[PDB]
RNA sequence: UCGAGAGGA
């Protein structure tokens, strides 16, 4: 009904598909979106009980922004700006909590195995750290060996990647078109041979090649983008695509909404 | 600055949307300028850019080295057989509007180092403040809030630039200043201080 | 520091509207809008946009400075037809387009599995 | 100085994977570069951000606490 | 040596020429040579030239090498410039050096002597053998502070009675 | 080295052979062959004066037998280790110095005083009036021998990044 | 901090004639550094072993 | 209105290091004593040597006007979608502006053109008084 | 020195520069603080108060505020403390201390600033982010690279020194160097790059991108063109998109190298009224050269119409080029297969030529040059070969490589690159040689002990074979690595050195200024000059100009400058005059044809003593090979139609206009004599352009068109007079300060005239300044 | 404060 996808292969962390009747400037966009303008959960403020630890108060607290969490239902948690509590709180915030103590003669690992969430769930999908270890604790944080103490109070807050990298859950979008090159956007800089010295990609397959002899096409107009998309864990590869639609007509909706105001 | 002598400061700041990439969707760490090679001459940069990216796909420490006998063209041969373009170009496309960028940009991982010398700790600017003890002019340094030194050369400028009124308000309240009372006869500081 | 916060990208000022519409008085039947809290991202896929209608006579969009994130738009059209309505009907095509690849990708998930 | 959580270029998170590539190249005992294929580090700014690190706090740790 | 001059026809060509250039200085008797041109015949060292012909031939030996020095690395400067301070050297009587002994003993002012070089020195000798200073010297205002005899206060402005009534 | 004109199941070649390396490797792997056990004669200390007279072979392979790459009397005294140790501390860090311009490399040789990273383990414990360490530090991608000795790639002065040699606007 | 150790400091006067000594002179070979010298001031005079 | 009507055949096809644009050398079939310089893209034009090519060069286009000191039509309109015709039944065309009026031999001259970066060259007569002056003309090309 | 010439001032800041390309020329980037840290002061005047009580009511911390407040009396309200910070009674005739704002006129320094510029005033605006922005372009007059460079400053305080910066040091008033009488500044960097690849035949800018081009120059009318096409794809010429920012009304020729009015190559360049007819843009073109556009913008134009091409030239240039790209690799300096072989066999003749030499002097069989001593002109032979060989084997690998390759590109526009740069990068090194003399012998007899005794052959004499591509070998570093350092040993100390020769000229200038009767003198009175520069012009107004005169032959001046009215073949075609026949044959109106070529010969012949050297090419006042073209763009002159003027018209109107081009006033002789000696030699140029003849054979001047000139020619000759106060003797000491603060940096290669190119740059000019009896340069010239 | 050393471009 206009324009076509079809997923070459969709994994639990990767989608790699193809984009028709599509134009070039809304497929730059979609990745653009789905890199910064789409909204997650992370840590904003660690609050520190003890520390004892061979890393730095701040070390620590940068670390733990960067720690994924489960984020399926982030619309349904509100911005800590657009809440009405006065500074966090369950509608708006998720508190952690990551008490450590090297018991252990041993280099005492500290992982998402040992984050505890100390707010209210309110039955929904969200704020539980992303575990992608064989031996179920993912993500390491720190070390420790006897003595050495850290008791933490970790605060999760909504926000996009255009505020902090960390609300990034697209690990980077594989994007091309017109492998072939037959639109002729890219110059090939080459010594001896254009097609011998640059590596023939494997979008060739699924596309025409020139032929050649035919001269150049002068009506010509970009189609075919191939992508694969890589979610971090935050949220699942399926909704990371489908959002980055969703709020990209919301932050267009926006445009016109205000236009009808002024 | 990269291990050869290419005292880099930034300029500004680009997240990973407006970066570009390549078909991998690879976003630099930063971006350099096509105009530091020549005039420098640095050579050993443009392998280290090049070496650093097979000893990291191939896995194995890639040996930099200096005398040891190793060519860009068996270097070429091990990055060709990986995949990538052997001569270290790659198809770049503008982060902006997406349309493939015509000239392919060099990628790869030279090692860089962060210097001691940060803007914060460089900045400075004084709207009067404390004079010195002697020659009651601005002291100096930055801590001590130290004014800028408008030196012998500088003066020669406002004097060339025919500017006999910038320089004479320059030298007087606009920094020292001062008045006071002589003799007409003698010509020197010796009226005796009473005023009232 | 001196350096700004992280949320003024995207975040909307003290009075600030996320457009400003005046006239180019250099040209007739011209507009000049600000995008304030906005980038190429929008900016980009509207310039693709109004330049397929067939009334638009010019239209282009400039970032400013990299510094702040507000972009003009120039939009110019036929005699009469007014240039705010070419960009209304685009907005909504373009949500139209959008909504479409929501739904198409949205049925070719179910119909794919499973890794 | 511990595995740096999710690579600067790309963006992809190295904090699991330390445990993993450390053993791997002892209880298999293999190469780097077989064990960067595998642990699914495909782009080459995954794949350098372990290799190319250094995990100090190992010696900072025998320093006894205090 | 290649030289343009004019053929008969009245056009400039390349005529060449046999120049013998030597590594000696020595011109009050190589001038004195027949067989050779004493017009054409220039010495490197313009401090000859001033002795043997004259302060004004002088002057113009001097911008010669001045300009050439410039000239050099290919690097141009509007003859007025190389044409002041070689004048400049020039308009004392004899030569004059740009050093604190040829410049800093001249007519000039005791503040603006003062400013370069030998300092105390200049002091010295100002107050014992009582000297009085024009306050004209750039110097003299700096040291001062006051308003300079430099384009903006060169000339003096006064008040206008005829369009002060007038409006 | 020290070289030597007699060989009888060849021509000539320096006092040190194959048998020397596993014997100074053993010692490497425990942790009794020494530089002091090369007592022997194997290797000399030149003076300043002493290199007046004498004649070194560069590399060994190359200067040695009858008879693309980079551009290639007999009576040789001594033998070269390694032109790598031509260079002082900061010059080794640099990578192919050969291949780069001279001053260049002159300029880098100052650079290194102003590097971050880690200087020391202790610093924790350590008080001191000013210092500067990094988050992550990260050891070179590309490495030169020289490195291995200078501890290095234990205590790195900067990371390896994604360096692009573009035109992306006037910045 | 290595760099800092292994360095050689130099005096002026009594020789130091119509000689050098600043220049990198052919007997400098292994023993010093030839690009090892901090720039203007004392460049050529503080060497690195 | 028009202000040329000619056939000319191709001579000589060059490059000269460039890639996306030849200069374009021919001949007349109306007057033998008549040439042309010819620059010209061909990623899309392909060029052959000895063809008939239909070359015209006229002014603005259109029969009503004709038109009171523009001059343009002003400045200018996209081709619409199907909308008004000109003379778009020619195939290559372009747009461009005269400069020199060299004086060749009596009755011989030549006119040279600059169409935005390309260029162009012309000999001969029978153009006389109704060829240029106004400078600004375009350039038409068929079969 | 410390207290008085120079000492520490109140109102300045010190922080980092940044290049932006999206800052104006005339613009800095006060970091947000910074112009919050600093304070203008002031009055409670009609025309601000409300501006005024809002940034005091905004106090010394919300951006755009006031620190103090004065009163009536001698009270400083500190509003970051006070208690009334926020009410403020405020009254008329009081003072605030305001935080600096946006366009606030303010003077920047780059220590060190040496020359008049160095020292311009940047209009204000306050940016974030701790760094000191600054335009790309404005790096030309600083020198400084944005490599952690951090600039000085002074706020001005009275609006009367404020004014001094508005109306005399403003930046695009320095748009043009006195010093070399030609531009400052001109386009640099990406923006030359750039502007190579985008002004050509082989670019085409598509529609949609070419849209927002035209929107990216802020001067912009709003007027769309046609495509430089139509075809299936309306495709737009570099150029022609770039005319754009080019003003309508300015008219450009250069004609260099091939230039055929049709170059293939692209050679040269023309531009009519602001509109781009063919060529490339290169340094030449745009960038600061003795008439490259930007010369001929600033002088035809204005220096703010200059200024805003400098911002729009960038911001256009920049934007395609963002959306182009540009890179370089190894690739980009790899010498092909081929060439490899044949590169190498470059040495192969020159290890064999150095050989067959030496060969010679081992045997006794060596001519030894003159002067030179046997082991001297063995030497000199052998330098010879070394050279020969890396400067072909240079060119080897330069032609060998495609236009493609970016490394040429780099190379191609200007920027930054250089001939001998791909050529030590791609092809080989070279011999690198200590005092001119090679590598000599440290060990007795040996350069190193991995070396032979007494091998004079290049390899162990200092010769650098490889390239730094190929990379280098323990010899060969070692080699370059000691004459390396002697580069950084002499100019270290060659930087230093012209550091006190700047001062010991300014220092003895000082004083020297222009006074009220275009009498240079000083403090004194002691006259160093009569007419300032023997003309008593300002130095920025002259340009080089030819004088047709001194050329050609005797018979082509006679064939374009003698009208005889009585011969047939030798008068006007009354196709070129209206009176041509009325006026023909006539003996009254033909004494002044022959009055007007004796003035005219007169000067042909005069010039011939003045410039020897028979060259026509000198900077001179009022450019009239340009007003004249000027006319014919304006006017539009026929082509058909004859002059609406007679000859009693032109060799009248010419005469009459020489009386007003006056310098000097003064009533008696001796001065009227010195304003007929200064203006001399223009008149003999306005002769030689405005000759009864040339104005209707091939200019083509009505009535309108003429009386036009003669009015421009005297305004513009009346502008291009010096200004009296001008401090052209602290001036043309810097207007020499500049100059030799570099050359001697690259200063080298080539003995015979040894003497002379080692006393060369600062080591002859202590010699000069400081005027010492030491030969080093005794050598005279014997003709 | 004062006088010595290390760097900055
Ligand atoms: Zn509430
Ligand atoms: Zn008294
Ligand atoms: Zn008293
Ligand atoms: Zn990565």
């Amino acid at each position: 009904e206009g324009p076509q996808v079809k997923i070459r292969e969709a994994s639990k962390d990767n989608v790699d598909f193809i984009l028709s009747n599509v134009d070039l400037a809304m497929a730059n966009s979609l990745r653009r979106v789905m890199i910064a303008e789409i909204p997650t959960l992370a840590i904003d403020s660690v609050e520190v009980e003890t520390n004892t630890t061979v890393l730095a108060d701040e070390f620590i607290a940068h670390r733990l922004g960067l720690i994924p969490l489960q984020s399926m239902d982030i619309e349904q948690l509100e911005y800590s700006r657009d809440c009405f509590c006065e500074d966090h709180c369950d509608k708006c915030s998720v508190v952690l909590t990551l008490q450590a103590f090297g018991e252990s003669e041993s280099t005492t690992n500290v992982y998402s195995k040992d984050l505890v969430i100390v707010s209210n769930l309110m039955g929904r999908n969200i704020g539980h750290p992303i575990i992608q270890d064989k031996e179920g604790n993912g993500v390491l944080i720190c070390k420790l060996r006897k003595g050495q103490e850290l008791k933490l109070t970790c605060v999760a807050k909504k926000g996009i990647a255009k505020e902090h990298a960390k609300w990034g859950p697209a690990a980077a979008i594989e994007f091309e078109y017109d492998p072939w090159n037959k639109l002729k956007h890219t110059d090939y800089w080459y010594e001896q041979d254009s097609a011998k010295e640059w590596p023939q990609s494997k979008n060739c397959e699924y596309e025409d090649p020139p032929n050649e002899g035919d001269p150049f096409d002068y009506k010509a107009q970009a189609d075919t983008f191939y992508m694969n998309v890589e979610s971090v864990g935050s949220i699942p590869v399926d909704q990371v695509v489908v959002r980055g639609i969703d709020t990209l007509q919301k932050k267009v909706a926006s445009i016109l909404l205000a236009l009808t105001q002024m | 600055a990269s291990r050869h002598g290419q005292k880099g400061t930034i300029g500004i700041t680009y997240r990973r949307e407006d970066m570009p990439f390549t078909a991998e969707g690879i976003v630099p760490d930063l971006i350099i300028n096509p105009h530091a090679i020549p005039s420098r001459m640095t050579v050993a940069h443009l392998i280290e850019c090049l070496l650093s990216k097979v000893a990291a796909l191939s896995g194995n420490e890639g040996d930099a080295s200096p005398f040891t006998d190793i060519t860009v063209e068996g270097i070429s041969k091990l990055l060709r057989e990986h995949g990538y373009q052997s001569r270290g170009f790659e198809v770049m496309y503008n982060g902006h509007t997406g349309k493939k960028l015509m000239a392919q940009i060099f990628f790869g991982p030279t090692y860089y180092q962060r210097l001691r010398h940060m803007v914060d700790d460089k900045i400075h600017a004084r709207a009067r403040g404390p004079m010195q003890v002697l020659t009651r002019q601005p002291v100096e340094g930055r801590s001590r809030d130290g004014g800028l030194r408008f030196g012998e050369m500088e003066r020669d400028c406002m004097i060339a630039h025919g500017a006999a009124s910038f320089l004479k308000e320059r030298l007087m309240e606009a920094s020292d200043a001062f008045r006071v009372h002589i003799c007409g006869i003698c010509g020197l500081m010796t009226v005796i201080a009473k005023l009232n | 520091m001196n350096a700004p916060d992280r949320f003024e990208l995207f975040l909307l000022g003290e009075g600030e509207s996320k457009l400003k519409i005046d006239p180019d008085t250099k040209a007739p039947n011209a507009v000049v809008i600000t995008f304030e809290k906005e980038d190429h991202t929008l900016g980009n896929l509207i310039r693709a946009e109004l330049l397929n209608d067939r009334k638009v006579l010019f239209a282009a969009y400039k970032v400013e400075h990299p510094f702040f994130a507000r972009f003009k738009l120039r939009i110019q059209t036929t005699e009469g037809y007014d240039p705010k309505d070419a960009l209304k009907n685009a907005c909504n095509s373009i949500i139209n387009k959008l909504g479409a690849l929501k739904t198409n990708f949205e049925t070719e998930w179910n119909l794919q599995t499973l890794a | 100085m511990i595995v740096p959580v999710r690579c600067f270029s790309c963006g992809k998170v190295v904090g699991d994977k330390w445990e993993s590539y450390l053993n791997l190249l002892q209880e298999d005992e293999l190469d780097e570069g077989t064990a960067l294929s595998r642990l699914g580090l495909k782009r080459y700014c995954c794949r350098r951000m372990i290799l190319t690190h250094v995990d100090l706090i190992e010696k900072f740790l025998r320093y006894n606490p205090l | 040596y290649d030289r343009k001059v004019p053929s008969p026809t009245g056009e400039y060509v390349k005529e060449p020429e046999w120049v013998l250039e030597t590594d000696g200085v020595n011109l009050s008797e190589v001038m004195t040579v027949p067989g050779i041109d004493p017009t054409r015949i220039y010495t490197n060292s313009f401090i000859d030239i001033m002795e043997v012909l004259g302060i004004e031939a002088g002057r113009a030996a001097l911008y010669k090498e001045v300009y050439n020095v410039i000239a050099s690395d290919g690097s141009y400067v509007n003859y007025r410039h190389m044409a002041l301070l070689v004048d400049v050297m020039t308009t004392q009587g004899g030569l004059t050096s740009v050093t604190r002994h040829g410049f800093n003993r001249s007519n000039t002012g005791a503040l603006m002597r003062c400013s370069f070089e030998e300092t105390v020195e200049i002091l010295f000798e100002a107050g014992a053998s009582a000297e009085l200073d024009d306050c004209r010297g750039v110097s003299e205002n700096v040291i001062l502070g006051q308003m300079a005899p430099i384009g903006t206060g060169a000339f003096d402005v006064m008040i206008d009675e005829e369009s002060l009534v007038k409006y | 080295f020290i070289v030597e004109d007699d060989e009888s199941l060849g021509h000539k070649e320096l006092k040190v052979r194959k048998g020397h390396i596993a014997k100074l490797m053993a010692t490497e792997y425990q942790d009794e062959y020494t530089w002091s056990s090369l007592n022997e004669g194997l290797v000399e200390y030149i003076d300043a004066e002493e290199e007046e007279s004498i004649l070194i072979a560069m590399q060994p392979e190359d200067l040695e037998p009858a008879e693309a790459k980079r551009i290639r009397a007999t009576t040789f005294t001594h033998c070269e280790i390694h032109p790598s140790m031509i260079l002082g501390v900061a010059a080794s860090i640099i990578p192919f110095p050969d291949h780069n311009q001279s001053p260049r490399n002159t300029y880098q040789s100052a650079m290194g005083k102003q590097a971050m990273g880690v200087f020391l383990t202790n610093y924790n414990v350590r008080m001191d009036t000013m210092a500067n360490i990094l988050y992550y530090p990260q050891k070179p991608l590309g490495t030169t021998r020289a490195m291995e000795y200078l501890k290095f790639r234990e205590l790195p002065a900067g990371q390896n990044a994604i360096v692009a040699i573009a035109c992306y606007s006037g910045y | 901090t290595l760099s800092h150790l292994r360095r050689t400091n130099t005096p002026i006067g009594r020789d130091g004639k119509l000689a050098k000594p600043r220049q990198l002179h052919n007997t400098h070979w292994g023993l010093v550094c030839p690009a090892e010298t901090p720039e203007g001031q004392a460049c050529g005079l503080v060497k690195n072993l | 209105n028009t202000l040329f009507d000619d056939i000319f055949q191709v001579s000589e096809v060059d490059p000269g290091r460039y890639n996306k644009v030849c200069r374009i050398e021919a001949a007349s079939t109306t007057q033998d004593q008549c040439k042309l310089t010819l620059d010209i893209n061909v990623e899309l034009f392909p060029v052959a040597a000895q063809d008939s090519l239909t070359v015209t060069i006229a002014s603005s286009l259109n029969l009503e006007d004709t038109a009171n000191d523009s001059s343009a039509t002003r400045s200018w309109r996209p081709p619409q979608a199907g909308d008004r015709s000109l003379a778009d039944d020619y195939d290559y065309v372009m747009y461009g502006t005269a400069y020199k009026f060299e004086e060749v031999s009596k009755d011989l001259i030549a006119v040279y053109y600059s169409f935005g970066g390309l260029l162009m060259r012309l000999e001969g007569n029978y153009r006389n008084l109704n060829n240029l002056k106004q400078e600004n003309a375009y350039l038409l090309i068929r079969r | 020195r410390g207290n008085l010439m120079g000492k520490r001032v109140d109102f300045s800041a010190r922080t980092v520069i940044s290049g932006d390309p999206n800052l104006e020329l005339d613009q800095v980037g006060v970091p947000k603080s910074i112009a919050k840290t600093l304070t203008y002061p002031e009055v409670v005047t009609p025309y601000n108060i409300d501006r005024l009580t809002q940034l005091v009511r905004n106090g010394p911390n919300e951006h755009p505020g006031a620190k103090y407040v004065i009163r009536d009396s001698g009270d400083r309200i500190d509003l970051r403390y006070s208690k009334r910070a926020g009410d403020i009674q405020l009254q008329y005739g009081w003072k605030v201390e305001r935080h600096i704002m946006d366009n606030d006129p303010v003077l920047f320094n780059r220590q060190p600033s040496l020359h008049k510029m160095s020292m311009m005033a940047h209009r204000v605006k306050v940016i974030p982010y701790s760094t000191f922005r600054l335009n790309l372009s404005v790096t030309s007059p600083y020198n400084a690279d944005f490599d952690g460079d951090e600039m000085n400053l002074h706020v001005p305080q009275s609006e009367e020194t404020r004014a001094e910066l508005s109306q005399l040091c403003a930046v695009p008033l320095q748009i043009v160097s006195p010093q070399s009488n030609k531009p400052c500044m001109g386009i640099v960097q990406d923006t030359l790059c750039g502007i190579r690849k985008l002004t050509l035949r082989d670019t085409f800018i598509e529609l949609d991108q070419v849209l927002n081009m035209l929107y990216w120059v802020p001067d912009w009318d709003g007027v769309i063109p046609t495509p430089a096409i139509i075809k299936p794809k309306p495709l737009w010429s570099g150029k022609q998109i770039l005319s754009v920012a080019i003003p309508n009304g300015i008219h450009l020729q250069r004609f260099d190298e091939g230039t055929t009015l049709l170059s293939p190559k692209d050679n040269g360049m023309l531009i009519i009224d602001g509109q781009i007819i063919f060529g490339v843009v290169e340094k030449k073109t745009v960038g600061s050269s003795n008439g490259g556009l930007i010369h001929v913008v600033t002088r035809e134009k204005g220096p703010q119409v200059c200024a805003k091409l400098f911002g729009n030239i960038q911001k256009v240039v920049n934007f395609w080029l963002l959306h182009n790209g540009f890179s370089t690799g190894i690739g980009d300096t790899i010498a092909d297969g081929p060439t490899m072989r044949e590169i190498t066999e470059t040495i192969a003749e020159a290890k064999k030529k150095v050989l067959d030499v030496t060969k010679e002097a081992q045997a006794n069989l060596l001519t030894a040059k003159h002067g030179m001593t046997l082991r001297e002109s063995f030497e000199d032979n052998v330098v010879r070969f070394l050279n020969e060989a890396r400067d072909k084997a240079g060119r080897l690998a330069e032609v060998n490589l495609k236009d493609l390759n970016n490394v040429k590109q780099m190379v191609m526009a200007g920027s930054k690159g250089s001939f001998i740069n791909i050529a030590q990068m791609s092809a080989c090194v070279g011999q690198q040689s200590v005092e001119g003399k090679r590598i000599a012998f440290g060990f007795v007899d040996r350069t190193l002990p991995h070396f032979s005794k007494d091998d004079y052959s290049p390899e162990s004499k200092g010769f650098v074979e490889n390239s730094y591509l190929r990379g280098l070998t323990p010899q060969e570093f070692f080699f370059h690595a000691m004459g390396g350092r002697e580069g950084l040993i002499d100019t270290a100390v060659k930087t230093a050195e012209t550091g006190y020769i700047q001062r010991r000229l300014v220092k003895a200038l000082e004083d020297i200024m222009v006074h009220y009767d275009n009498t240079t003198r000083n403090s004194l009175g002691n006259v160093i000059q009569f007419i300032y520069g023997e003309d008593g012009m300002d130095a920025a107004h002259i340009e080089k100009q030819s004088l047709d005169t001194i050329g050609g032959s005797d018979a082509a001046f006679e064939k374009r400058y003698r009208v005889d009215l009585l011969n047939t073949d030798h008068t006007l075609d009354p196709s070129l005059l209206e009176s041509g026949s009325e006026i023909l044959g006539d003996l009254k109106l033909q004494v002044l044809l022959d009055e007007e070529y004796k003035q005219l010969v007169k000067d042909r012949k005069f010039l011939r003593e003045v410039f020897v050297d028979g060259e026509a090419n000198w900077p001179l006042p009022v450019n009239i090979r340009r007003i004249i073209q000027n006319a014919q763009q304006t006017f539009h002159i026929d082509h058909t139609k004859p002059s609406d003027l007679t000859i009693k018209d032109i060799v009248l109107g010419v005469k009459d206009l020489q009386e007003n081009l006056l310098v000097l006033r003064g009533k008696n002789e001796i001065i009227q004599n010195a304003q007929r000696d200064a203006v001399t030699l223009f008149c003999c140029l306005l002769r030689s352009r405005l000759a009864t003849r040339r104005v209707l054979q091939e200019y083509r001047l009505t009535k309108q068109a003429f009386d036009w000139v003669l009015s421009n020619i005297e305004a513009q000759f009346l502008r291009s007079v010096v200004h009296p106060g001008e401090m052209v003797g602290v001036l043309a000491a810097q207007s020499i300060g500049e100059p030799a603060t570099q050359m001697t940096l690259n200063t080298f290669h080539f003995a015979g005239v040894a003497s002379k190119k080692v006393t060369s740059g600062v080591p002859r000019l202590k010699e000069i300044l400081n005027v010492a009896k030491n030969m080093k340069t005794p050598s005279l010239t014997v003709y």
